[PDB]
RNA sequence: GCGACCCCAGGUCAGGCGGGAUUACCCGCUGAGUUUAAGCAUAUCAAUAAGCGGAGGAAAAGAAACUUACAAGGAUUCCCCUAGUAACGGCGAGCGAACCGGGAACAGCCCAGCCUUAGAAUCGGGCGGCUCCGUCGUCCGAAUUGUAGUCUGGAGAAGCGU
RNA sequence: GUCGAUCCUAAGGGUCGGGGGAACCCCGACAGAUAGCGCGUCGCGCGUACUCCGAAAGGGAAUCGGGUUAAAAUUCCU
């Protein structure tokens, strides 16, 4: 009957483009009916077809993005669109390792004289 | 250990050797623009005691600043006010020439962090400083525990908030006790605290 | 427009009565609670209270 | 005037679209308080200022 | 100005109304500080909630030299007399002040005894579970290993 | 002429960084007059408003070139007190801190310089692998006009042994 | 495509570098390794610091009749 998204994800790339082509052609006819005094029932189909076109485009874009992220997985440099967004300030932060870097003497103090666990007898 | 010889030689600025070297350098600087990148510090001994290290990420710029006081920037020297405020000349900027040199380099080099600076030469018209800047984005800096503190956001434009060595001087922070107490934590913070009218609940 | 003498938050809302006077008031109230005439006079229904 | 920029003509087109009565079915909605179009403009009474 | 009155000297000629400090948050501040102390006590358990051991010091000037109070930290000379290395003292709840001098024997001896008393009733857990090293206690880690609230060596 | 170095120039060269917005609090600069003085010019309003910049969840300050003169305290900040006081002021109008003392909190530290010279032991980048905020290998660079270690006056280096 | 804008430069405007300036900003090709262009097929030659904005009346490639709409035309039709 209507478009089911989980069924679209099982289709191949060519099938989605073919279905997208049909949906756009169908929507064009509905637009003609809207200006030629089409029946009210046919004017309600515009909303359904518009939803279908968006769903097909969403599946196509999601698959394309997912494949690209797998291609650049484990690569040093990624396209800016695929890099994490977060915030500007968060991206400029020192890494976790860099923030914890200390001098050799500071490292030795942590080992030689760390805070000890102790208690006072009552 | 050669730096002590260089440092002691630079303490004798009126000797013939230094007067000749400074005279030639002063001419050379006048011919170049007011802010110039230098391949290496002119005073390596002085630079490294202010934090400079000979590694990628550290850069040195020479800044030229004009000498003298601060003429009040008012049209035709006309002041609309009482005589106490009618002075135009013999007015002095509250910040020092060293601070100005840091600010000039900092504003121009927005992608770098100002670390420190030092005097290198002067004539009657101009004063010359070298400003040490750090590329906080360079990996060599970010992996160095002694300098990577400057990569944190709280240290943005230290020179424009008076947080450099020259900044602490003109804010009155070089010193403590009865002669400098009004400068901490800041002069305006002290004023606001002392002006506060504390109206407690039970008074 | 603007009201006359606008109300300010630093009005003196609180009061600190001396502690010894506050203890005096509490003791008087405790003593008054043992007088049935006063308890009745305050509107309490203690007609069936044993004591 | 007849000589007009693309930008100005686009702005004038939007103003024309906004210069209409409210649909009648708007006043029949639940909890409706919109009585009429309070931003109606007449070319001779109030000028667009550009 | 009229009548016989004290000469007024109200300092209300500036924009003082912009610098009024109210205290309506005073109860809230008490609540927040109590919560911080309660949270801190659980973090440092079983270490005492009173914090590090502080030395006994005299009040300054002629007006307060007859009384004693808590100081910042034990001097290096006091720590050496008590046989506690300065780098180990802060890790077992002893405050260290490398600036304080010792002009008299009485002041030095008072704090040295204070350190020895503190060490007498100090239980130190081993850094690692099984192996026990010098300075650590044995069989006392469970008997009386509780978090003491309030001062333990009051001045 | 061929090379090394120095300085500089060009590059849509490879990979990074910066600008602007926001106003309650915060940091730097600049900076009035109304007003008060029953006039008014110093003063006061005010080291304030307006103006120009820069940050953060806090900022700033901070481990004494301090307080003090005592039987001495011991980074910074904040509250109470000091105190409408010492002082300043056409000593007029007015103005005005700090130390001690009691509390909130509590934390200390890192470099520069003489000291690897039987070995730049340091770091970046390209490429590759792995247990991928990193680590390992390799190559090319940075650096001796000095990277990394050791040291920071509270010490410390060296030697000796517990 | 043919009417204009668009192109060109005018008084002037906005700027690089440089010089000033706490900064907002000031001067404006004046402190300077210009822009590039041409001819061969990457090489030779040339090369005086703005390839910028600034005119619906200045300069300026090319459209004429006839017909057509309720409302458009040297733009639609022939
Ligand atoms: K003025
Ligand atoms: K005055
Ligand atoms: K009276
Ligand atoms: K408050
Ligand atoms: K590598
Ligand atoms: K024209
Ligand atoms: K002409
Ligand atoms: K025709
Ligand atoms: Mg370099
Ligand atoms: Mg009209
Ligand atoms: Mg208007
Ligand atoms: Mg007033
Ligand atoms: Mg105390
Ligand atoms: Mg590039
Ligand atoms: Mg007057
Ligand atoms: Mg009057
Ligand atoms: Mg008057
Ligand atoms: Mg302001
Ligand atoms: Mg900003
Ligand atoms: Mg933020
Ligand atoms: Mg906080
Ligand atoms: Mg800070
Ligand atoms: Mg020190
Ligand atoms: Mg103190
Ligand atoms: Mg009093
Ligand atoms: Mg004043
Ligand atoms: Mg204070
Ligand atoms: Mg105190
Ligand atoms: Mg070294
Ligand atoms: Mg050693
Ligand atoms: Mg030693
Ligand atoms: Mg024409
Ligand atoms: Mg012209
Ligand atoms: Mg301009
Ligand atoms: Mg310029
Ligand atoms: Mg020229
Ligand atoms: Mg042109
Ligand atoms: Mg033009
Ligand atoms: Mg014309
Ligand atoms: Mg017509």
């Amino acid at each position: 009957a209507r478009i089911k998204v989980h069924e679209l994800r099982n289709k191949s790339k060519t099938e989605l483009l073919a279905q997208l082509k049909d949906l756009k052609a169908e929507l064009a006819l509905l637009r003609v009916a809207k200006v030629t005094g089409g029946a009210p029932n046919k004017l309600s189909k515009i909303k359904v077809v518009r939803l279908s076109i968006a769903q097909v485009l969403t599946v196509i874009s999601q698959k394309q993005k997912a494949a690209l992220r797998e291609v650049y997985k484990n690569k040093k440099y990624l396209p800016l669109d695929l890099r994490p967004k977060k915030t500007r300030a968060i991206r400029k932060r020192l890494t976790k390792h860099q923030s914890s870097l200390k001098t050799e003497r500071e490292k030795k103090k942590e080992m030689y004289f760390p805070l000890r666990k102790y208690a006072i007898k009552v | 250990g050669a730096y002590t010889y260089v440092s002691e030689l630079w303490r004798k600025k009126q000797s013939d050797v230094m007067r000749f070297l400074q005279r030639v350098r002063c001419w050379e600087y006048r011919q170049l623009p007011s802010i110039v990148r230098v391949t290496r510090p002119t005073r390596p001994d002085k630079a490294r005691r202010l934090g400079y290290k000979a590694k990628q990420g550290y850069v040195v710029y020479r800044v030229r600043v004009k000498r003298g006081g601060r003429k009040r920037p008012v049209s035709k020297g006309i002041v609309y006010g009482k005589p106490t405020n009618q002075g135009v000349t013999q007015l002095k900027f509250q910040r020092s020439k060293r601070s100005v040199a840091e600010e000039r380099a900092g504003r121009k080099l927005g992608g770098l962090k100002v670390l420190n600076s030092y005097w290198i030469n002067e004539d009657s018209t101009y004063k010359y400083f070298e400003v040490i800047l750090v590329d906080q984005a360079h990996a060599a800096i970010r992996n160095d525990p002694r300098i990577n503190w400057i990569c944190n956001p709280v240290h943005k434009h230290r020179e424009l908030r008076g947080l450099t060595s020259a900044g602490k001087k003109y804010r009155g922070l070089r010193g403590r006790g009865h002669l400098h107490h009004k400068a901490r934590p800041s002069r305006r913070a002290t004023w606001k605290r002392n002006q506060t009218l504390s109206l407690r609940r039970y008074r | 427009g603007r009201m006359f003498a606008p109300t300010q938050t630093w009005r003196r809302w609180h009061r600190k009565i001396p502690v010894n006077q506050k203890r005096y008031a509490v003791a008087s109230a405790i003593a008054a609670s043992s007088v049935p005439s006063l308890v009745l006079a305050r509107g309490h229904r203690i007609e069936s209270v044993p004591e | 005037p007849s000589h007009k920029s693309f930008m100005i003509k686009k702005k004038l087109a939007k103003k024309q679209r906004q210069n209409r009565p409210i649909p009648y079915w708007i006043r029949m909605r639940t909890d409706n308080t919109i009585r009429y179009n309070a931003k109606r403009r007449h070319w001779r009474r109030t000028k667009l200022g550009f | 100005m009229k009548h016989n009155n004290v000469i007024p000297n109200g300092h209300f000629k500036k924009h003082w109304q912009n610098y009024v400090r109210t205290w309506f948050n005073q109860p809230a501040r008490k609540t927040r500080r109590r919560a911080a102390r309660q949270k801190k006590a659980a973090t440092i358990f079983p270490r005492p909630t009173a914090g590090s051991l502080r030395p006994i010091v005299h009040g300054q000037t002629l007006k307060y030299n007859m009384k004693v109070r808590a100081g910042r930290g034990f001097s290096l000379e006091e720590l050496k007399a008590a046989g506690i290395p300065k780098k180990l003292a802060p890790t077992i709840g002893i405050a260290v002040d490398h600036r304080r001098r010792n002009r008299s024997l009485e002041g030095l001896q008072t704090n040295v005894q204070r350190l020895k008393t503190y060490k007498a009733k100090l239980v130190i857990f081993p850094r690692r579970a099984k192996k026990v090293k010098a300075g650590d206690s044995s069989a006392e880690e469970l008997a009386n290993a509780t978090q003491v609230q309030g001062p333990y060596l009051p001045i």
